[PDB]
């Protein structure tokens, strides 16, 4: 729900 | 839809006392947490207005998060140290309630829930 962030 | 006020932080009526374990808490365990790479994510309240995430607080009623607990440490809110521990445990599980396995985020908390438990293998005694 918060997406990539890698 | 419009974010809540963040959690309480600091109330004058909750007795104070500072702890062998509450040091440890603030001073190893959210601090090696806080320094983590992954650690971003929980550094404060989820601002779901700015994040696009209209249905985040419709689905989490007992947020939480890293900042939150080092105000509740600073403000010695906590008088058992457990207490403490149940608010990082509030925040993981918060995190695995809302994402979803493969989301990169429930990666990340993985590994911080991980190294949350092996430090509090290390909690000092107690007086
Ligand atoms: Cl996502
Ligand atoms: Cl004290
Ligand atoms: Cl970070
Ligand atoms: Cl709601
Ligand atoms: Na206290
Ligand atoms: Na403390
Ligand atoms: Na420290
Ligand atoms: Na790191
Ligand atoms: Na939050
Ligand atoms: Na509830
Ligand atoms: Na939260
Ligand atoms: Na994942």
């Amino acid at each position: 729900r918060k997406g990539v962030k890698s | 839809s419009m974010n809540p006020p963040p959690p309480e932080t600091s109330n004058p009526n909750k007795p104070k006392r500072q702890t062998n374990q509450l040091q440890y808490l603030l001073r190893v365990v959210l601090k090696t947490l806080w320094k983590h790479q992954f650690a971003w994510p929980f550094q404060q309240p989820v601002d779901a207005v700015k994040l696009n995430l209209p249905d985040y607080y419709k689905i989490i009623k007992t947020p939480m998060d890293m900042g939150t607990i080092k105000k509740r440490l600073e403000n010695n809110y906590y008088w058992n140290a457990q207490e403490c521990i149940q608010d990082f445990n509030t925040m993981f599980t918060n995190c695995y309630i809302y994402n979803k396995p493969g989301d990169d985020i429930v990666l990340m908390a993985e590994a911080l829930e991980k190294l949350f438990l092996q430090k509090i293998n290390e909690l000092p005694t107690e007086e």
